[PDB]
């Protein structure tokens, strides 16, 4: 009756160098080789120096590849069976959530992208303060001589969250905001001079800048074959998708394709050393467990644990679980417990903090009915 | 199966090696002396005007 599924928002893929380069189909290999220009050096002599010779320098231009790498679809197959009768409008119940599918699949693409580059060391964000740490975020950048235009940032919920709480941001005296955009609202727009994108795409507690030349997205939306009944050129996210339906007779069910060729590139130095983007991870000092000393179902009864930062960030998948008495419950390494016998059990969960050190510790209590 | 010939395209998209924004060179006090050629070992002396306590 209008409820709907609560899904993510999509931000990232249109902050992202998209098709600089686009004829693939004419390179063998499928990979474009970029020409960086090159540079040279000069030399110093001695006036009236009897050493009357010169030492001559070189002219090298380095290159990389960009390639076609991936491809990314949504298929679906439903029967007949179910196309007459189950869904009453195609272009709302199929092709929609299919589009949004492939949508969320380049988002989470271009995100693995951004998270997975060869960053050198992480800027640590103290939560009591946290505008030094965006200040040496933008000092980094700049010894590597980055232009300071066509800059992008993106934080996470955590970081939002915490920039929204900093008394730096809070306190009208303390930012010269008389209107407390952070307080009246939760929102820190500007910041070092770089606008602030929340995203949930990326980690919750890490923020990330880059230059636009900094990661490269190549897309090649499939031609259509002429050997296909259907074909649609549906856009997602500003990037065109193939759609490709086949009335396949052999167990007489068709079936739907929603397709596109995706590539990418971190664009490393000529060294081979990543200068051209930064990551900050928000710091933590303590954890706890949401629902506190709980009690099972059953004997036998199953509880997913879920440990908290101070920060609010869910760190369950980052934390190292351990039972005090397995003879009456155990607790996997995924948070989860069991119960095997009734009775009190002590649960503590380890999460080594992201800056090293001695892990934090949270202990709860369990008890199997 | 199909085998193509095809070219190496090389793109230059824009990407260029990192340097330096000069600006020393227009803060320092640049050629208040010119007549270098003239004097011996190339060097010119400035005398400073003196002065005397009482």
């Amino acid at each position: 009756i209008g409820v709907k599924q609560l899904q993510r928002e999509i931000v990232l893929p249109g902050l992202v160098w998209t098709n600089p380069l686009t004829d693939f189909g004419g390179s063998k290999n499928d990979t474009i080789t970029v020409r960086v220009p090159a540079i040279t050096t000069a030399n110093r002599r001695d006036l009236r120096d009897p050493d009357r010779t010169v030492i001559a320098s070189e002219l090298v231009e380095h290159s990389f590849g960009v390639t076609l790498d991936k491809h990314v679809y949504a298929a679906l197959k439903f029967t007949d069976e179910q196309r007459t009768l189950d869904i009453r409008d195609y272009t709302k119940q199929v092709l929609m959530p299919q589009v949004s599918a492939v949508a969320y699949e380049l988002e989470d693409y271009i995100a693995e992208l951004i998270e997975g580059a060869p960053y050198e060391e992480t800027i640590l964000i103290d939560p009591a303060d946290t505008v030094p740490a965006f200040i040496t975020a933008d000092q980094r950048m700049g010894e590597a001589n980055v232009p300071t235009d066509s800059r992008r940032l993106v934080v996470g919920s955590a970081v939002a969250a915490a920039l929204a709480k900093d008394k730096q941001f809070r306190h009208a005296d303390w930012s010269g905001d008389q209107a407390n955009a952070a307080l009246r609202e939760a929102h820190v727009g500007r910041l070092a001079g770089m606008n602030v994108i929340r995203s949930n795409a990326i980690a919750p507690d890490k923020a990330y800048l880059w230059h636009r030349t900094a990661f490269i997205l190549a897309y090649r939306t499939p031609v259509v074959p002429e050997g296909a009944k259907a074909g649609a050129s549906f856009s997602a996210n500003g990037v065109a998708l193939r759609w490709l339906a086949d009335y396949d007779y052999s167990q007489l069910g068709d079936r739907t394709l929603l397709d596109v060729f995706t590539g990418r590139k971190v664009v490393t130095e000529v060294d081979g050393s990543f200068v051209r983007a930064v990551e900050l991870q928000l710091q933590a000092s303590s954890i706890t467990i949401v629902g506190g000393a709980f009690a099972l179902a059953t004997t036998t009864g199953t509880k997913q644990l879920k440990v908290r930062d101070d920060n609010g960030t869910d760190v369950t998948a980052r934390c190292t679980f351990a039972s005090s008495a397995g003879t009456k419950a155990t607790v996997s390494a995924a948070g989860l417990v069991t119960g095997v016998a009734a009775g009190t059990a002590d649960i503590t969960a380890s999460y080594v903090p992201p800056q090293g050190g001695t892990a934090k510790t949270a202990t709860v209590t369990v008890t199997v009915p | 199966a199909h085998i193509f010939v095809k070219p190496e395209l090389v793109a230059e998209i824009g990407v260029k090696q990192l340097q330096r924004e000069i600006v020393l060179p227009g803060l320092v006090w640049t050629n208040p002396l010119t007549d270098f050629g003239g004097s011996k070992n190339d060097t010119i002396t400035v005398r400073v005007p003196a002065i005397t306590t009482a």
